[PDB]
């Protein structure tokens, strides 16, 4: 029920855009969901802990700014992707 | 394999 239209900056656009994402403008819900098959494309969760994501050699680690994290830190997950987007004035 | 928010991807 993310709903929440957005206009993902430079950055953030170049993430979706490895996998196939080339729209300027998508909802809060398509992000998130882009941004794990992201994750998974690129292999950068640990295989036995799959949990956890290693992002420091990959663009991801610039969004996120850590060279790693837990995909169970939602607030920290939510809070970087919204930074690295614009909230539309106009949404519906 | 891998879980991410309301998702799973394998």
């Amino acid at each position: 029920e993310q709903e929440t239209l957005v206009r993902p900056k430079p950055l953030l656009l170049k993430l979706l855009k490895s996998v196939g994402a080339q729209k300027d403008t998508y909802t809060m819900k398509e992000v998130l969901f882009y941004l794990g098959q992201y994750i998974m494309t690129k292999r950068l969760y640990d295989e036995k802990q799959q949990h956890i994501v290693y992002c420091s050699n990959d663009l991801l680690g610039d969004l996120f700014g850590v060279p790693s994290f837990s995909v169970k830190e939602h607030r920290k997950i939510y809070t970087m992707i919204y930074r690295n987007l614009v909230v539309v004035n106009q949404q519906e | 394999p891998f879980e991410w928010l309301d998702w799973e991807f394998x």
